């Protein structure tokens, strides 16, 4: 179907949940990847590449890196798919 | 002065005008010369040499004894060796190294035995 | 002449003398150091900076015109800065001549790659990368040569240990050759050989 | 002065880190061909975690130029791996599988010999 700034999120937060080093009840849409959930660097990398797979597109290195919360990922999908709503 | 059929050096065609195509090449390197400093050792040596050759083949008709003045070989080889000549110059007007030495090495790096 | 000694060749200990004279006339930019050895055998000593320019102009000036690499290697020095010394050996068939070019570098200083210069310093440069560690800057494909696959170390360095780190066998539980430690039912036995006398007074070192 | 030294790839610790999740990236996805292609008994995630572990242990490097090498040779390992180069040997020597765990409290090794 066309996508939607609640379906994108609903899947950006789909992916996470299935990484195992976050846990679930901590994690909100705005939770910070290094300070609130507590990973690391790696961590985030593992986690852009999960995007990578479940939005089928390539998130270069330098714009990896800005995406430090579930709520950046969503923004940075929906910029790249041109979804204005 | 016969045409000879073969260079003998795989690779090598046989020139059919050996004294106009030196005469161009050196010509071009004098010119490409002209671009360095004056006092530049590689300008002052490369000229000598190449004034030297360009005279030998504005001397020499017969192919057969120019080669043996040249002594570079078959005349194509030294043709070969103008066109090297050539383009090593040009890339030295890049290199510039005609300038003092860019950093001396640490105390001891030349020192053998240690 | 003395039957047992060997003979100098004064004439050609002249022409490379002189020649040397005209290398580093001409590149002063990157020579720093000539030398003509006793038996007659020309070094120029460069700095690293100048390796394309020297051996561009080694190779393709009428009156040097050194087309063959005859062998490039390295050697480590580790009580110098710069512990590896980088050697190539060059050859002219139309002057019948050999010039020895010589520079350094240390554990994290690339060196500039040759094979521009010469195609055959491609794998030579690859053998110095793999057993001295040495990295070539625009290699075309800069990978081991000589050692095995996923080897660890660079076993030509001075302080690489002559039996290595780790040895091979075939394990019959897991099926397959494994590396383990390395240990060694007869160490290999260290002889020290010097003469505490000096052998040759000529190369004595100041005090 | 004698700290401004000849570069290899990265001017400074940021670029160099680039390289270094570029390397991480691509090693990551190469784990499930190679668990694949050399048909090894090792799950996806021991692979990975066995990654995760080598990056780690150079996690407290601050010369760029060192952690360029880092990546240069990571990445001829990289290479060998999916050229298939490397056998199901060499890829197996990463996990010491017949290398009994030696002991690491002071006592285990005053029982067993005279290495600290």
């Amino acid at each position: 179907p066309p996508l939607t700034l609640e379906g994108i999120k609903d899947r950006v937060l789909y992916v996470l949940k299935l990484y195992d080093k976050i846990d679930p009840e901590k994690l909100s849409v705005n939770s910070h990847f290094m300070k609130d959930l507590g990973l690391d660097s790696l961590d985030q990398v593992e986690i852009i590449m999960a995007m990578e797979d479940e939005f089928g597109f390539e998130i270069p290195d330098i714009d990896a890196e800005k995406l430090m919360c579930p709520q950046e990922i969503v923004d940075y999908i929906a910029d790249k798919k041109d979804v204005y709503e | 002065g016969l045409l000879k059929k073969t260079t003998g050096l795989v690779g090598l065609a046989v020139c059919e005008t050996p004294h106009e195509r030196l005469k161009i090449l050196y010509t071009k390197i004098l010119d490409v010369l002209g671009h360095i400093p004056k006092n530049a050792a590689y300008r002052k040596y490369t000229e000598q040499i190449t004034n030297e050759k360009l005279s030998m083949v504005k001397a020499e008709p017969d192919v057969k004894k120019l080669e043996e003045r040249l002594q570079g070989g078959q005349i194509e080889e030294v043709i070969l060796q103008a066109e090297n000549e050539l383009s090593l110059a040009r890339k030295m007007i890049q290199w510039k190294p005609w300038e003092p030495l860019v950093e001396e090495p640490p105390a001891s790096q030349w020192k053998w035995p240690i | 002449t003395r039957p047992t000694v060997r003979p100098r060749n004064d004439v050609a200990h002249k022409q490379l003398s002189a020649f040397g004279e005209y290398v580093a006339e001409i590149l002063p930019k990157y020579v720093q150091q000539v030398q003509v050895s006793c038996f007659n055998e020309l070094e120029i000593c460069i700095h690293p900076d100048g390796v394309i320019p020297v051996l561009t102009f080694l190779r393709d000036h009428s009156n040097a015109q050194f087309k063959s690499l005859a062998d490039l290697t390295a050697v480590d020095i580790p009580t110098r800065q710069n512990r590896f010394e980088i050697v190539y050996n060059l050859l002219s068939l139309r002057f019948n001549s050999r010039i020895r070019v010589k520079t350094y570098t240390d554990e994290l200083t690339p060196i500039e790659s040759s094979v521009p210069v010469y195609k055959a310093a491609n794998w030579y440069e690859r053998e110095i990368w793999d057993m001295f560690g040495v990295f070539f800057a625009n290699h075309p494909d800069l990978r081991r040569i000589l050692t095995d696959y996923g080897f660890e170390g660079h076993p030509f360095r001075k302080d690489f240990p002559l039996s290595g780190y780790v040895e091979l066998r075939y394990d019959d539980e897991v099926k397959r050759v494994v590396a383990e430690p390395v240990e060694l039912a007869q160490e290999f036995r260290k002889f020290d050989l010097n003469s505490p006398w000096e052998a040759f007074p000529a190369y004595r070192q100041p005090p | 002065a004698s700290t401004s030294v000849k570069p290899i790839f990265s001017r400074d610790m940021n670029e160099a880190k680039r390289r270094v999740r570029e390397l991480y990236r691509a090693w990551y996805r190469e784990v499930p061909n190679t668990v694949h292609l050399f048909q090894l008994d090792i799950s996806v995630k021991q692979g990975r975690d066995k990654v995760r572990e080598m990056f780690k242990k150079n996690a407290h490097i601050t010369d760029p130029r060192v952690v360029d090498l880092l990546v240069i040779k990571g990445k001829m390992e990289l290479e060998e791996t999916i050229k298939v180069w490397k056998q199901r040997t060499h890829v197996m020597r990463f996990f010491h599988e017949t290398e009994a765990p030696r002991p690491k409290d002071f006592l285990s090794k005053f029982y067993v010999g005279h290495d600290p």
